[PDB]
């Protein structure tokens, strides 16, 4: 199992390095955009011509590499935590036998060790683990929220916003109040950053709550 | 309607989807086949299957309505007054639908977060529940009471009520199992029904906004010239990503998936907790989950714990038995669903630039094909992402449902 | 001119994009109007000083809270049977069961159990009483100033 | 050798029943646009703001909110009905600015007397590196 | 002690309001 | 054929429509008599009326839904919370008035009626008018909250 | 059918007051005089903001500091003996 | 209201992929041609503008 | 122990990403081709394709075989 | 306002001016190509940045380039 997880870690490291190096070396231009250095480090695109140029800047290359770094660190921390939990409980054989297949991971690490976490508050009462369960759900919410910015793009939202201005301007007793800055949807680059921030915050909070609660419920 | 094939297709698809949903709702409460009510797996499978089919057909209706709007609309020779009047006040319709969606989302999902916070803080007496603050569905209970008293008063020719779920009080047991019995309605049903309404309203908003603004808008006056399926109109005007009518269907498929998943989860938990069970010689009913739906479904933590965590032990422990195929499909669908996020979160330029390096080494060894490799288009990438997402999610739910219901 | 002061192009934006982009480009001294190399270096130096001050203030706050609301003195005697205390809790939203459940250790009210390992680190390097932590916090406040 | 035509405020407007896609407070506070054309017969056309309208035979006048809308309408007119058109920009104080075709000759046809703006007498690959213009207010292009 | 009954509301309700009002006035200013 | 919906003021190229909801004589009379549409009256009196009306309203939800709703301190806590909300709203109004209006400038309200008749612009759209409106709103809100509390928990009226 | 005019841009751009009314004041002169007399000090936007901040800060802080445990459960404190943690820890 | 033998039954069109479209039938310069072949397979309205032929298909 | 390990490893990952980000920023903004003619810095931009392709090969090989073995065991 | 530039690799086929959704581009006489024409950008203050001109350039790399720049009420396509 250590062999398999070490090779998975190596795969993650190699893929992240590949993404970052490809982003760094093609920063001054390529065959698709020979004059990329004249447009700066961060810019949305070069239009839909020549087949489409979505995420053509080095900033998007960095933006795509954060997911892989998070995945690799998650694998490393999962391995460390499961191995040390099995060592501390005095049942090291469970990790030796159950770590060679992925269903073993899903059943004997996540499902098994999350019983005390999800019982922080129940229809019968609460105990000191309530805050960790609340943070678990909060992290799930933020991580899911990031998907809205990551999947849906700008043109849908500007059209929706354009109608709300009309609704406000045509409503009695409310058109007496007017804005100073014209509302617009978030820019192309901004939404990627917002989605990435939501993703990372949810990831960190959820794993921290699970790890801390699962260790402290058993070993204090 | 006698010259355009797309409008007829849209109308027929909408009607067929609605009929499929009606059939799915009617089949479970009025079992038409012998020994079908006591076969729980068959009932669950048929319900979920027909609901998914109806949802897909409903989405296709809006898609083809948008196609007709883009292509076959011609006021010069095919003028219609009703269609003209609708297009002249679309802003009010969209704004009102937006307000309704926001209000429903605030006043339906917000009550769940309130219950979670009060439960976490240690104040069970300040929650929206049957014991602290009741939100009773008094209108539906009145309908149940009226239908339970229908025979002999308003239906003299009938001997019994149409369904046993109206609340007659009689229970039918076949082979030691409970076939059907009255279904109570409480505070949780109120919340879940309003959640259903919120999700349906959001999906309708997305699809109708896509259909109505298919030809033009204040942002792109000439949107009809670009066609029904185009990716964008450049980075100008701040950004014009996904302005076509195709992108609105692409976006509404996700919401259809969300709504149908919530509905099927509600059905499964409610039937397992309040209807299905076993009867003994003395006539005491023991349900599958012990009737915990009333007090546990009022919080998100309850849904995560008593439904997702508790009922998934059947599929994760199916290895080494005849049900291991469902256990394999669980992880396979997990992988397929997770694999779709690569196409949805990324763009074409990176993959086109990466291919250039791969082609270079093939040229070095004289293995470069004459059919030049090109990265997928934007529309193709979005379609692949949505297809893999839907397939993974539906396969996961299918495997979980079958593995849970076959064993117990 | 108006906010942002360092960007003429952003200050003339009539939309809400002025605020969002004004926040996100504050520390990119290279793209500011009328910038020179010397001003860039001086700004970097000042920013480094500010970062050091913030770090010292954070450490001083940690020490002060551990001294004021912790259980360091009783943890020293029995390190293996005492749970370290990070700080106290004063939440008006709490219910009575929440007050009962979070009252752990030797505390007289709700508290948080520390998991940063500051207790063992401070005990190893020779700190034994609450008077030492107060002096350390005062010295760190002086360093930040 | 070309004087812009004057705008006639008495030109009638096409037959329209009204919509929610018309002018807003920006027209009151900032500029708006007016497009005029001459039609040989009464016919139905598609409004850029949604719906359908019937244009009158003879002079026609129409107010719009953007230059894109009036240019799209003019392009549709020239492509389908073979109609000549001009449009203007009108400011809140009362000044009218003539915009198109700006010469009496459409942009796609070369006309003597036009000045060249934004011409770089080199290839796109001869732009200098960003390091060579550092700490200055200029860019790699327009240099 | 009684200090948390003062500093917690002072930091969580008063100072955020003052800061938000001042920042809104500053970002809405023009010359 | 008779038609009901008409373009706004006869101009079909303005982004609005005339419907029975907007142009009914009853609705037109009702809206013109609200304190926010009396453009020829002192803004202080309109602000006082608006403050009284809104302050009387806010007591009920706080009183009946608050955490102390099932104790002997329900009314006092609800009234105090309503007063705090009124104070916050007054702060918001003051901030909006400071940020939006500048001293010495004329009013920005329209000076034309629907029938084309010229009229004096509303003075509410100036700094002094908005300040008077905000002060009147604060006074009226506090007075209305006090009146509601007095009626509910000083006089034993048979409510509910 | 002329909707464009250069000498009158108020009607051209639709600068109308739809619901504004020019009717005189309907309130009693005595009541109005009382309200202007007693509500006058709050009409200065410079002083009103500072007064609101100071009053909100002083009133909210005073109530919280002198609160009794019968209202706030956290002011009452724990009322039960503590329970030992895992591995026999306090 | 029927037509006798409108279209001959032959295998000729089987050996020429993309016969329904003029652009696709040119040839696979890049790999986008293969994807475009399948996406426009059943869009009868794009193939021809005759309503009778679309109805017959 | 687990909290300290996870904290430090996540911080190290973020810092490692930032290093490459600022390297790309340097290449875009501060690189001068004339002053760096045919040195070690300039010769890596010459054969970037080989580095990228070899990294792709290594990643594909590792992922293919690791996933294959895991699925076979499952 | 955005910046639009023209380079002397122009062949003067008038494809960019026809695809312009506003009135930004135009053609002027020139010498240096067979068509004896070259494009121009006298009205960049009306530029919105949709980059339709670059979608119509037949030259290997573009003889017309659009650089996004400071945004105004015209370049954002707002009709509020
Ligand atoms: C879990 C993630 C998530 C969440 C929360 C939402 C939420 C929402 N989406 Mg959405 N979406 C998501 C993922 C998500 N989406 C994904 C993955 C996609 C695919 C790309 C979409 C695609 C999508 C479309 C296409 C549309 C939406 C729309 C909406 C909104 C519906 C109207 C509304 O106001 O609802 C009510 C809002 C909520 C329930 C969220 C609030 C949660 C509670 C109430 C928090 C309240 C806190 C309170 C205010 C105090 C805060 C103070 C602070 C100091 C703490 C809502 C905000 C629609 C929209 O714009 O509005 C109509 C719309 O058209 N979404
Ligand atoms: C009676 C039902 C019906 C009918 C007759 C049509 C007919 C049509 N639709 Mg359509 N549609 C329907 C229902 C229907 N639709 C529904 C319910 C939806 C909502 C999901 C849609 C959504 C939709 C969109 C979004 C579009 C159409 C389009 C079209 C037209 C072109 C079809 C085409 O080229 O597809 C070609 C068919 C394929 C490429 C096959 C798709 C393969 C599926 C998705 C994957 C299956 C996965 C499978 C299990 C894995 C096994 C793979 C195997 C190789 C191993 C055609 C007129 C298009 C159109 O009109 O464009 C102008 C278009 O863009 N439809
Ligand atoms: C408004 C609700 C409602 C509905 C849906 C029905 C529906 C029905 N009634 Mg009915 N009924 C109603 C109100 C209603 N009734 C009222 C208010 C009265 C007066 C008390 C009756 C008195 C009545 C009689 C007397 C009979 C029906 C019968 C029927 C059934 C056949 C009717 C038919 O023409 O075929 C049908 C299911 C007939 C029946 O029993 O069919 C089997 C029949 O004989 N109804
Ligand atoms: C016979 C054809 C052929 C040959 C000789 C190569 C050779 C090579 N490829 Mg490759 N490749 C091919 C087809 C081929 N490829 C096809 C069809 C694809 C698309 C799926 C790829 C996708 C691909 C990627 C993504 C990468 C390579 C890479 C490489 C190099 C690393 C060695 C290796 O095993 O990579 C691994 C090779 C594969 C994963 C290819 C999969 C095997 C395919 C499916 C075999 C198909 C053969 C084809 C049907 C021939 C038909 C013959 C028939 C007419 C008689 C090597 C020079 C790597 C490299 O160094 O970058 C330049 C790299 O990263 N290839
Ligand atoms: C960056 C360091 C840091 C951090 C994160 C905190 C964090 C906290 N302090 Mg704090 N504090 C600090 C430095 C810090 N302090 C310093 C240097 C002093 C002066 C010695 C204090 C003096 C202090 C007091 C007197 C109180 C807190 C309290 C609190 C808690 C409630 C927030 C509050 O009322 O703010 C108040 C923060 C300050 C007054 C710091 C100003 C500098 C919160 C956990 C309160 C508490 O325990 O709540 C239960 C409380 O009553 N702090
Ligand atoms: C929409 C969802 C929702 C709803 C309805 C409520 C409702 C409530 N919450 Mg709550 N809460 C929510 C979400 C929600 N919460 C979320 C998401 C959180 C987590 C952030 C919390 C956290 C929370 C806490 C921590 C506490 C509450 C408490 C309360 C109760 C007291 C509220 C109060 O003082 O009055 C607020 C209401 C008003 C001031 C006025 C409302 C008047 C409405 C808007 C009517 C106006 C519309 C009208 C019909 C328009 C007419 C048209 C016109 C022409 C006439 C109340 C029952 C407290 C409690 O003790 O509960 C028992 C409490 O301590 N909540
Ligand atoms: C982080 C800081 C913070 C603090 C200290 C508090 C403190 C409090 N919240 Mg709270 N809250 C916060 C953040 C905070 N909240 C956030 C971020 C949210 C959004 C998620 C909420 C949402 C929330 C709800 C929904 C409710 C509370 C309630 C309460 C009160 C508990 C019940 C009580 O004692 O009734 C006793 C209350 C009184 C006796 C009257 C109110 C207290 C003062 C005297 C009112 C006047 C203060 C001042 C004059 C006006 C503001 C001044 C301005 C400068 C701030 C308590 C004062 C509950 C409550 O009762 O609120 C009224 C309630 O229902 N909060
Ligand atoms: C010693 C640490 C250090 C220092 C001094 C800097 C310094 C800088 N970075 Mg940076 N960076 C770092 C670590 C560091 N970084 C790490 C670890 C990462 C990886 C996560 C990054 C990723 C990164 C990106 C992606 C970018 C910078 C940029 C910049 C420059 C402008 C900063 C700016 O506009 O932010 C202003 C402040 C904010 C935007 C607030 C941050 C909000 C986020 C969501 C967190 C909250 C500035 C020279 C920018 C640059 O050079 O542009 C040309 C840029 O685009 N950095
Ligand atoms: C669980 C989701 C998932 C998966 C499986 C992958 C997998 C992969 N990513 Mg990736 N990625 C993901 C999410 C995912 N990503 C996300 C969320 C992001 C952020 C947007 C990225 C961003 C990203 C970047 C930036 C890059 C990758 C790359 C890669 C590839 C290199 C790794 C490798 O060794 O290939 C292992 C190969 C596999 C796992 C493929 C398995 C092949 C099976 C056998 C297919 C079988 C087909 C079917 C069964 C037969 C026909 C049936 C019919 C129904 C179809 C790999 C295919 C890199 C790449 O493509 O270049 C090398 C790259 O540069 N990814
Ligand atoms: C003695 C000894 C030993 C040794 C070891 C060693 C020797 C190691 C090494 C190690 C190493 C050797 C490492 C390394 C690393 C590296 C890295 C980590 C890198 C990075 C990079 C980067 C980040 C880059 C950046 C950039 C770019 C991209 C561009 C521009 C420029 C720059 C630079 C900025 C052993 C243990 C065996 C045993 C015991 C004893
Ligand atoms: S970017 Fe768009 S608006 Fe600007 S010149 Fe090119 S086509 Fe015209």
């Amino acid at each position: 199992g250590d062999f398999l997880v070490h090779h998975a870690i190596a795969l993650g490291l190699h893929t992240t390095t590949l993404i970052l190096v490809k982003g760094a070396l093609d920063a001054r231009g390529s065959k698709l955009m020979p004059d990329k250095k004249d447009f700066g480090y961060s810019f949305p695109c070069d239009g839909p011509g020549r087949g489409g140029t979505c995420d053509i800047s080095a900033w998007d290359a960095f933006y795509l590499a954060v997911f892989w770094m998070l995945n690799t660190i998650g694998w490393v921390t999962f391995y460390w935590h499961w191995k040390h939990i099995t060592l501390w409980q005095g049942n090291v054989s469970q990790f030796n036998e159950s770590s060679t297949y992925l269903m073993g991971w899903l059943r004997d690490y996540l499902w098994l060790n999350s019983s005390q976490l999800i019982n922080g508050y129940n229809p019968f009462g609460m105990n000191s683990l309530s805050v960790w369960a609340w943070m678990f759900l909060f992290g799930h919410l933020v991580w899911a929220t990031g998907f809205m910015f990551l999947i849906s793009w700008r043109g849908y939202w500007q059209e929706l916003i354009e109608t709300l201005a009309w609704a406000h301007e045509r409503t009695p007793l409310a058109n007496l109040i007017r804005w100073k800055d014209k509302p617009v949807a978030l820019s192309i680059v901004q939404a990627r950053l917002v989605g990435l921030a939501h993703f990372s915050v949810g990831y960190i909070f959820t794993y921290a709550a699970f790890l801390i609660a699962s260790t402290s419920g058993k070993f204090g | 309607l006698t010259t355009s094939w797309h409008a007829q297709l849209s109308l027929n698809l909408a009607m067929l989807g609605s009929l499929t949903i009606i059939v799915a709702h009617h089949m479970y409460s009025m079992p038409p086949y012998p020994y079908l009510a006591t076969d729980y797996a068959t009932q669950l499978s048929l319900f979920t299957h027909h609901m998914w089919i109806g949802g897909f057909l409903i989405v296709g209706a809006a898609a083809h309505a948008a196609i007709f709007m883009v292509r076959d609309y011609d006021p010069t020779n095919r003028y219609n007054d009703l269609l003209d009047r609708v297009l002249r006040h679309r802003d009010a319709i969209i704004s009102h639908l937006n307000w309704v969606c926001i209000f429903l989302g605030f006043h339906s999902f917000g009550l769940y977060i309130h219950n979670d916070t009060m439960s976490a803080l240690g104040r069970p007496q300040d929650m929206f529940s049957d014991t602290a603050i009741q939100l009773q569905p008094v209108f539906a209970q009145w309908i149940q009471n009226t239908h339970a008293l229908a025979p002999g008063v308003t239906a003299p020719g009938e001997t019994a009520s149409t369904s046993l779920t109206w609340g007659g009080g009689e229970l039918v047991a076949v082979g030691g199992k409970v076939a059907l019995l009255p279904i109570p309605l409480g505070t949780a049903d109120f919340l879940v029904h309003h959640i259903h309404a919120f999700t349906i309203h959001v999906t309708v908003l997305i699809l109708l906004k896509g259909v109505l603004f298919a030809r033009s808008s204040r942002l792109i006056p000439d949107k009809a010239n670009l066609g029904f399926r185009f990716p964008c109109d450049g980075p100008g005007r701040g950004g014009t990503c996904q302005v076509s009518a195709w992108d609105h269907v692409f976006l509404g498929l996700f919401w259809m998936y969300n709504a149908i998943s919530v509905v099927i989860f509600h059905f499964s938990w409610k039937m397992q907790s309040d209807v299905w069970g076993s009867i003994s010689d003395q006539g005491v009913v023991t349900h599958i989950t012990g009737g915990n739906f009333a007090q546990s479904s009022i919080t998100i933590n309850g849904w995560l714990r008593d439904f997702l965590w508790a009922q998934a032990s059947q599929v994760i422990q199916s290895y080494g038995s005849s049900l291991s195929a469902y256990g394999l499909f669980f992880l396979g669908a997990h992988f397929v669903w997770a694999f779709s996020l690569m196409f949805l979160f990324s763009g074409r330029g990176y993959w086109q630039e990466l291919i250039e390096s791969i082609v270079w080494a093939h040229n070095k060894l004289k293995v470069a094909p004459a059919t030049q490799p090109r990265a997928l288009s934007i529309i193709q990438g979005r379609a692949v992402g949505v297809t893999h997402y839907l397939l993974g999610g539906i396969a996961t739910t299918w495997a979980f449902f079958l593995a849970r219901i076959i064993a117990v | 001119l108006r906010f942002p002061r360092f960007s003429q192009g952003l200050a003339q934006d009539p939309t809400t994009r002025r605020i969002w982009f004004g926040i996100a480009t504050a520390h990119d001294f290279e793209s500011h109007d009328d910038i020179t190399e010397e001003r860039l270096y001086q700004n970097i130096f000042a920013s480094h000083f500010g970062q050091l001050a913030i770090i010292f203030l954070w450490t001083s706050g940690n020490l002060f809270h551990v001294a004021w609301q912790g259980n360091f003195e009783t943890w020293v005697q029995d390190p293996l049977h005492v749970r370290p205390i990070a700080h106290a809790i004063w939440d008006p939203h709490f219910g009575q069961p929440a007050v009962e459940a979070f009252t752990r250790g030797g505390a007289l009210g709700p508290v948080n159990i520390a998991y940063s390992g500051v207790y063992q680190w401070w005990y190893t390097i020779g700190l034994r009483t609450n008077e030492d932590l107060y002096t350390g916090a005062l010295f760190l406040l002086f360093l930040s100033a | 050798g070309f004087t812009p035509p004057q705008l006639d405020p008495n030109t009638p407007s096409p037959i329209f029943a009204g919509s929610t896609g018309g002018l807003l407070r920006k027209a009151q506070v900032e500029e708006f646009y007016v497009i005029t054309w001459n039609s040989p017969k009464e016919q139905i056309f598609e409004m850029p703001t949604g719906g359908a309208a019937i244009m009158r035979e003879g002079p026609n006048l129409l107010k719009l909110a953007r230059k894109e809308q009036c240019l799209a309408l003019g392009t549709r007119l020239r492509s389908k009905y073979k109609i000549t058109y001009q449009f203007y920009r009108v400011f809140p104080n009362g000044e009218v600015q003539y915009l198109h075709p700006k010469d009496g000759v459409y942009p796609e046809k070369a006309n003597p007397g036009r000045e060249g703006v934004g011409l770089n007498m080199r290839s796109i690959g001869k732009n200098v590196s960003p390091i060579e213009v550092k700490f200055t207010g200029k860019q790699s292009y327009d240099l | 002690n009684n200090l948390p009954s003062i500093f917690v509301p002072l930091v969580g309700l008063v100072f955020p309001a003052i800061a938000m009002a001042s920042l809104f006035l500053h970002i809405q200013k023009n010359k | 054929t008779f038609q009901v919906v008409q373009p706004i003021n006869g101009d079909p190229f303005i982004g609005s429509l005339e419907t029975p909801v907007t142009s009914s004589p009853l609705i037109a009379w009702y809206l013109s008599n609200l304190p926010g549409y009396r453009t020829a009256v002192n803004p202080l009196l309109r602000g006082v009326e608006v403050g009284l009306a809104h302050g009387f309203f806010l007591v009920g939800p706080f009183v009946k839904a608050g955490p102390l709703r099932n104790t002997a301190y329900a009314g006092s806590a609800g009234s105090l919370a309503a007063a705090g909300l009124v104070v916050i709203l007054s702060m918001c109004l003051t901030i909006y008035g400071i940020s939006s209006f500048k001293e010495g400038e004329p009013s920005i309200a329209p000076s034309l009626t629907l029938t084309g008749r010229k009229k004096q612009p509303d003075q509410l759209q100036t700094a002094d008018g908005w300040a008077k409106f905000t002060g009147g709103f604060f006074f009226g809100g506090i007075s209305g909250v006090t009146w509601a509390y007095f009626l509910l928990y000083v006089l034993d009226l048979p409510y509910f | 059918s002329v909707y464009f005019d250069l000498e009158d841009l108020g009607n051209t751009t639709g600068q109308w007051d739809v619901y504004g009314s020019d009717a005189p004041s309907p309130y009693n002169p005595l009541q109005s005089k009382f309200f202007e007399t007693f509500a006058a000090p709050f009409t200065k936007r410079g002083l009103l903001l500072k007064f609101l901040i100071l009053g909100g800060g002083s009133l909210l802080t005073y109530v919280s500091a002198n609160s009794t445990g019968d209202v706030l459960p956290i002011k009452r404190g724990p009322q039960e003996p503590p329970k030992l943690g895992p591995r026999g820890k306090l | 209201l029927v037509d006798r033998d409108p279209i001959k039954t032959s295998f000729e069109e089987w050996a020429k992929p993309g016969h329904f479209s003029r652009t696709i039938a040119k040839g696979p310069d890049t790999t986008t041609w293969i994807w475009n072949l399948h996406a426009d397979a059943h869009d009868f309205d794009s193939h021809t503008s005759d309503l009778e032929e679309i109805s017959r298909k | 122990q687990a909290a300290l390990y996870t904290h430090h490893q996540y911080i190290a990952g973020f810092i490692m990403t930032g290093a490459f980000a600022h390297g790309a920023i340097f290449f875009i903004r501060d690189y001068n081709p004339e002053q760096n003619e045919d040195n070690v810095l300039a010769r890596m931009l010459d054969h970037k394709e080989a580095i990228i392709s070899h990294l792709s090969w290594a990643s594909l090989f590792l992922g293919f075989h690791t996933l294959g073995l895991y699925v076979h065991n499952d | 306002s955005h910046s639009v530039k023209i380079y002397d690799t122009c062949i003067g086929c008038t494809q960019c001016v026809r695809a312009c959704p506003t009135d930004v581009l135009e053609m002027i006489p020139w010498d240096g190509c067979k068509a004896k024409q070259i494009a121009s950008a006298p009205r960049t203050e009306d530029c919105v940045g949709c980059k339709r001109c670059e979608s119509a350039c037949p030259t290997d790399f573009l003889s017309v380039r659009v650089y996004l720049w400071h945004e105004t009420t015209r370049s954002m396509g707002l009709a509020y």
